């Protein structure tokens, strides 16, 4: 059973650096790729990362120069490194597992909440 | 004849594109040449019916085998059936293994 | 970049009556090849992880009971709720994963009356 | 093996595969050469209503086009604007090479309306669809486009005699049709004659007559009213035929001139 | 408006034959004339026609590499020149104008060839 | 290819009586099916220009039917000289014959 | 001169169907290409359905599947057959007809109001 | 697809004087072959249908008075009251004829000052 | 400097360009022809796994397409409709005139998502993507096609024995393959027997087998579970390997069937 | 040196234009972009076969090298540029009767 | 000569696609290959001033020919102008009708 | 009836069809070839102000393309960036086959806003603009190209040593300029040494001038430059 734990978060000043750490457990890791989802609190849901199983990291605009997303497949934990935040990015982030080779997030994992 | 075709014009009066040796003039540039309206001749052939009207058949004829040789081919754009027709004269004629006083060459002594 | 608009903000609706959620992309993300929505449906009850509903518009996740159905083609598309019972209060999202942003529309808050 | 056609002494002897015939002599490929003759030389009808019958629509069959060195002035050349009933696009658009017909005498322009079940038109009678020196099996959206066939000829010794001099104006008018149901055998057209008048179409009226009915709607047919558009039917009040005879035909003289009295008109409603 | 027919007769098993057909009150040189073949108590079935100016000749799959056929325009004439022939040959041979769907209309009496 | 098959191989009714002739294609033909009568021992004269148009002057008693797949032929009143034999052609590809129906 | 009348119009139960029918005069109704026309109360005008002189029926996204037009055109009327109402499609419907050849609506019969 | 926007929501203005309500589409409804705008003007009058007013960007119906002036050209587009009266109070809306969904702008509504 | 090959007698032999042997006789263009042998026939793996390896991707390399006018039947044809981990767009879109590879036995369509480095993708081995008559070096998203090389041939004119007579409908089966990390070495193929039940796939399996399994699952697959989407394991506990000829020799070889017991079945959680 | 040749060939073909005969000619009543391929199987042969496939998979390497060179998006003149050069290097200019370089059979 | 041309360049640079034989390596393969900047090889021909100082004259005379045949086709990028000018020469040798001493074709007697 | 010139024994005679000369022998359609000769050679300015003058807009003339196999090393080389006043593209996008001019020594890269009265910029001499292996009368935004005239050529016997081998190190360098009024008699062009320092152009400058100006020189600025007769030989001399 999926299950995705998530850790990080906090408050951070504006301009300083975060890490977030997605575990994963009950799937194979390395075959599922892995993104990660934010919701700000008073806005839906709007897509961050994405990491393909081979370790490419994509970014959308808001944050392609900003955030670094890596996944070790040895110890099964997904990072999104999070630079220059600015006072937008202070949602709610998700962990999210695409289903095999499809763009649905079928699994996510309990939000971690940034403050900036 | 055509009159298996219900009515043959007797008149053609065709359009074509100009010939390269008439034009001289500093037209031929594309910037100031005419435009694609005017690149157009004029001529009209009504003096002989018969071969125009001939003409008018072969067309209906031959569009049974354009038609097909379209379908074969995956060209969205056909410009190669005049060369291919041209290669074909020639290997026909000219394929090789050729007798000098034979039917299949054409070539003839003195 | 197809960006999705639910058309209701907000859906109270009496417990038991059918409820439906529209969703319209700036863009069709019907995919000519396969003919099928590349489109899901998700839902965030309150204080928990977004579940995802329905996926390829129609189809539905093994978990997610009969009741949420989805439908619709190109540009628009709609969920229905055959009977609303009190525990799918909750906020619904759509996704699209036909091209490259994967956006999600502003979700849709549905309350029982 | 395409017949490819051979003219000999001012007459067409369509060429022989297998014979290799010595006589035929091709100089160079300025004697090969093709031409595209129209149907309306052929007698087939000419008139929008009759000409779009025999256009139809399939769906699952490639466009193809072909090129045609020299082309015929087209008495009737038509002009396709259709759009679905809901205003989905009906007819591909042109692609950049395709340019409307070189020289028409009338440009039949139909706008409107109809049922597109394929995704391209095709011809029911075989033919190609002529554009601008380009003979494709589709019609294309706002391209002026005369029916015809593709002949391949091989001039005879390039002596300027064939298609180089006239061994022996271009003023084209465009007649601007309205059309429901457009492709099927309910279909309905409108001669515009202005913007607020229109004229019920049958196959009989002819584009001369047709511009002389422009003429008398524009003299004495008190088109312009409050009422709204004007769509009338319009019948020739004459014993014998209106334009029985082709274009080439008779020379088209000794042809009764309707007088503009003779046209009777009534309101449609 | 008649079509006549000639050349049958007995010819041993291979061998060639020229079956001639005429057109009487019609320019045939306008019109695509067919041949159909009818073999006896078996039905017909076509095997070669020609286009009205003789660019086109088209063949039957059975007698694709057999038969050759030309047409006289001149003359009125159709020659179908069967070459090689088999032992089904021997049937009686129709010659027909093509019509709206490549429709066989007017038929010349039958000449008979028996291999 | 296809298939040319006409359902009555042979068939016996008397005059003024409504017989339907059918001929089936084992794949669609889009209505070029044309109907030929051949009087016995005389060359066969066209009935049916395709499915449904009568051949000129040809009896109006005879009248086509077509369709995509499935064509028929009815004679509307069998006089005598009608009591011939009937073939039916296909004009989508090679031109095949269906076999004979004898009345 | 040209009338258009709507007919048929009601509360309907929600998933319910219901079937609206206009009825034409003063013009030849088998030419004319006919629309029916939604207008929301507070939302404008939108097009809900199109029938071509054939039978050709087009849709709007909305409506796709929920939604069949029909004309009958010996007794000159235009028939819409709405199925599996929602409450979205409470409005008041008109029946249109488009000019000749063209798409703008020259004449709109007199709406007729359905609730769900 | 197009969707068309009309600027001013409310157009409160004296009577007699001009009065103008713009209209914008998404992309340009003006049709290269012909080079005629495929947009229309409709006045909904308070309980009445919609009526047409004005076809073609710019020419006008049969029955409307000249007051009634249209204009513009691509993108966006005008309808131009020249003297406002009593009578014209309604819902002016905007149509676009040039692509597959026949959409209609939000309606807009003129009062007398 | 292409090659060409003169069939002489029913042999092959290279054509003597350099030797110019007047033997071989080129009558007319009819006699030339140009073949798309397929590399399934080669005896190269044809399974999706192993298949995949072959290609790859680049950038800077502009895609051309080449005209093959006869073909072979291909046991094993590829629908490769890969998108970025976005959902960006990864293979190219198909050119107009391109389009699926007729006469395919098993079209393997290929989905889900992998890193795409380069602007096209091409075969490592040099082959030809083959489309529809349309050989081309590049992989277009959607359309069915066949790894193939094209060859050129002068046939004979004997009796037009070749391509034109025989010396003496087609059913194609889409197996839909679910994919990760396409066109890497981390790649990872999940084949879709069902919408909720899906076996993770290994190179030896072959279509024979899929579809088997495809039968097996349908009764023991315990499909309609609402645990959620199943993504099964399956070993044939068979003593031989399976798959182990080609499609032409295992049919002449006594075929091997396997039993719905002796495949093994683990859910992977 | 190829590890497996397949010994039997099925090919798919375009239809012959002398084989239609039917109004399907038209494109209208005609058949769709599948229907048009003829089939064939060379299964006489085996020698032949593996002679093409090794012919096939010799030429690519000049196949691929030509396309690099031309600027062609879509190359459909191979064949008539190998039927080109067969005429031009049989008939490029002076044959000599006697002579071998142009064969010519002098009765 | 090249007298009316202000200036003719003695030294051509010339770039042309690569040889096919030249290039042995397995580099042929399209993905294991040079990009598009690459194929190209390098030459000069410094050494001959007068021919290329008559090639500049045939382009520069040319271009008026080539410009009215562009504008004659209907082509949108036109590749068949080598082809064609092969069939040329090939039909203006063996059109027909060869003449063993006639001037008209050419094959010298012995 | 394009003209075809035959190079035989290093000598280029145009060939006469009428006349069915024997000397020549098309062996293999690999004689045949075409190639395109730079507009730089045959001596007019190259330098930008002046080559600007000999492209032209016109309307209504479909754009047209010819390949050509080989082709010659262009001293200088312009790639062309104009926007029409609000933006709106005045030079037709690049089509998929064209690619930039290779084996270009300057690019020079114009970049600016002109008044764009035809749909196309066509070239006033005749000449073709030069795309990697294709020539187009057109100029295509964006897309280096060399102005040229394509020639068509005979090669000889088969001997390879024309265009094979050459009988008897490229570094491009993108020359930047700013325009406004591009395509008119009153176009101005300022040199972009750098991001905020500009010099104006004129017509005598040479790109090995231009290439020092930036060393010279050491709110964007605009310098007036002034250094008898420079580059009066052409760039071979
Ligand atoms: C090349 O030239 C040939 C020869 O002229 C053209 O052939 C024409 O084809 C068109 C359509 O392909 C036909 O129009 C049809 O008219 C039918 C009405 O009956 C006509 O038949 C007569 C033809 O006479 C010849 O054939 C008959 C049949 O065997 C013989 O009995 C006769 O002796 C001749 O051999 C005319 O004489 C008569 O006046 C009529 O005109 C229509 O039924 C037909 O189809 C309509 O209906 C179909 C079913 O609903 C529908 O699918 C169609 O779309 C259409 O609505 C069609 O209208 C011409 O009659 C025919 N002419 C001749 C002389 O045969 C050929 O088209 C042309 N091709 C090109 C590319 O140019
Ligand atoms: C037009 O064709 C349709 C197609 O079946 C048919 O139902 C209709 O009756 C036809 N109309 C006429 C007037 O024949
Ligand atoms: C005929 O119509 C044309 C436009 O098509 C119009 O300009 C002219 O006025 C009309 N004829 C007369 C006599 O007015
Ligand atoms: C028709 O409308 C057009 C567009 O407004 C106009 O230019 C023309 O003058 C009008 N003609 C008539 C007769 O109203
Ligand atoms: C795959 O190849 C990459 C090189 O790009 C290498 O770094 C990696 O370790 C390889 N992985 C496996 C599982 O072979
Ligand atoms: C294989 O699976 C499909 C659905 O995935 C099913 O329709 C089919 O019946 C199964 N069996 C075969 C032999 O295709
Ligand atoms: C399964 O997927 C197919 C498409 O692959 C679809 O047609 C079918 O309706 C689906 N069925 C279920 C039960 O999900
Ligand atoms: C530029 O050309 C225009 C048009 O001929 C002319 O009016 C203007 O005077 C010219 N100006 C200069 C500076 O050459
Ligand atoms: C100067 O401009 C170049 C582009 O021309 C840009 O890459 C660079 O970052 C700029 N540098 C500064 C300091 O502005």
């Amino acid at each position: 059973e999926v299950q995705l734990v998530e850790s990080g978060g906090g408050l951070v000043q504006p301009g300083g650096s975060l890490r977030l750490s997605c575990a994963a457990s009950g799937f194979t890791f390395s075959s599922y790729d892995m993104h990660w989802v934010r919701q700000a609190t008073g806005k839906g849901l709007e897509w961050v990362s994405a990491i393909g199983t081979a370790g490419d990291t994509y970014y959308p605009g808001s944050v392609k120069g900003r955030f670094t997303i890596s996944r070790e497949n040895a110890k099964n934990s997904l990072y999104l490194q999070m630079n220059s935040l600015r006072a937008g990015d202070t949602a709610v982030y998700y962990c999210a597992r695409t289903w095999f080779g499809e763009l649905y997030f079928d699994y996510w994992g309990q939000g971690t909440l940034v403050t900036v | 004849i055509v009159n298996a075709q219900p009515k043959c014009n007797p008149n053609l009066h065709y359009w074509t594109t100009q010939d390269e040796g008439a034009a001289i003039g500093l037209a031929w540039i594309p910037y100031f040449g005419p435009a694609a309206e005017g690149i157009y001749t004029e001529g009209l052939m009504h003096n002989q019916d018969g071969l125009i009207c001939g003409l008018r058949q072969l067309a209906n004829e031959t569009t049974q085998a354009l038609q097909l040789f379209l379908r074969a081919t995956t060209e969205l754009r056909t410009f190669s059936i005049l060369n291919r027709k041209a290669i074909d004269f020639l290997l026909q004629r000219w394929g090789g293994t050729c007798h000098i006083l034979g039917p299949d060459c054409c070539i003839e002594p003195h | 970049d197809i960006v999705m608009t639910q058309s209701p903000d907000s859906l109270a609706v009496s417990l038991g009556e059918r409820a439906t959620i529209n969703c319209k992309s700036s863009q069709s993300v019907l995919y000519s090849s396969n003919n099928k929505n590349y489109l899901a449906w998700y839902q965030q009850k309150p204080g928990q992880p977004p579940k995802l509903l329905i996926y390829w518009a129609s189809t539905r996740e093994s978990g997610v009971p009969d009741r949420f159905s989805g439908s619709g083609s190109g540009t628009e598309f709609t969920l229905t709720i055959t009977s609303l019972q009190a525990e799918d209060v909750a906020v619904y999202y759509c996704q699209q994963y036909y091209s490259s942003p994967l956006t999600f529309g502003g979700g849709t808050k549905v309350e029982i009356k | 093996s395409i017949p490819l056609g051979v003219i000999h002494n001012s007459t067409l002897q369509v060429s022989d595969v297998d014979k290799l015939v010595c006589r035929d002599k091709l100089s160079s490929t300025n004697q090969l050469r093709s031409v595209g003759l129209n149907l309306e030389g052929n007698g087939v009808a000419t008139d929008v209503p009759s000409a779009t019958k025999r256009w139809g629509f399939r769906s699952g069959v490639p466009p193809k086009v072909v090129n045609y060195e020299a082309g015929e002035w087209a008495e009737n050349c038509y002009n396709l604007e259709i759009k679905k009933p809901d205003g989905s696009e009906c007819l591909p658009a042109a692609p950049d090479g395709i340019r409307g017909f070189p020289r028409c005498r009338y440009v039949h322009k139909v706008s409107g309306t109809g049922p597109c079940a394929g995704d391209f038109a095709f011809h029911k009678e075989g033919a190609f669809f002529l554009y601008d020196r380009l003979a494709s099996t589709v019609i294309y959206r706002g391209t002026t486009f005369a029916e015809g066939v593709v002949a391949f000829l091989i001039l005879p010794q390039a002596k300027k005699d064939f298609f180089s001099s006239h061994p022996l104006g271009y003023y084209s008018t465009t007649i601007r049709y309205q059309a429901t149901g457009f492709g099927t055998n309910e279909t309905e057209y409108l001669f515009e004659v202005d913007n607020l008048t229109y004229v019920q179409l049958e196959s009989r009226f002819t584009p001369q007559f047709l511009l002389q009915l422009n003429e008398t709607i524009y003299t004495s047919g008190k088109r312009s009213n409050t009422t709204g558009k004007l769509i009338w039917k319009v019948n020739p009040e004459i014993d014998t035929t209106i334009g029985e005879w082709a274009f080439w035909e008779t020379k088209k003289n000794l042809t009764r001139k309707i007088r503009s009295e003779e046209l009777s008109f009534t309101v449609v409603n | 408006v008649q079509l006549v027919e000639s050349g049958g007769g007995l010819v041993q098993p291979g061998g060639s034959l020229r079956l001639s057909c005429a057109a009487s009150g019609f320019t045939s040189s306008s019109y695509a004339m067919n041949w159909v073949r009818q073999a006896p108590g078996k039905g017909l079935e076509w095997v070669s026609t020609i286009s009205g100016m003789g660019g086109s000749t088209y063949y039957a799959d059975s007698v694709k590499g057999r038969f050759t056929i030309s047409r006289d325009n001149s003359k009125n004439t159709l020659y179908l020149q069967m070459n090689s022939l088999r032992a089904e040959d021997t049937a009686v041979y129709y010659c027909a104008k093509r019509g709206y769907p490549h429709s066989f209309d007017i038929w010349g009496q039958g000449t008979m060839v028996t291999v | 290819d296809i298939q040319m098959t006409q359902s009555p191989s042979s068939l016996s009714a008397s005059v003024g009586d409504r017989v339907t002739i059918t001929c089936r294609a084992s794949q669609s033909i889009s209505s070029f099916l044309n109907w030929y009568q051949q009087k016995p021992g005389k060359a066969p004269k066209l009935l049916i220009y395709a499915a449904s148009s009568l051949q000129s002057g040809v009896p109006s008693r005879f009248s086509g039917s077509g369709s995509g797949t499935d064509f028929t032929l009815t004679i509307s009143s069998l006089q005598p000289e009608d009591f011939a034999t009937y073939y039916c052609q296909q004009s989508y590809s090679t031109l095949t014959f269906g076999q004979g129906t004898r009345l």
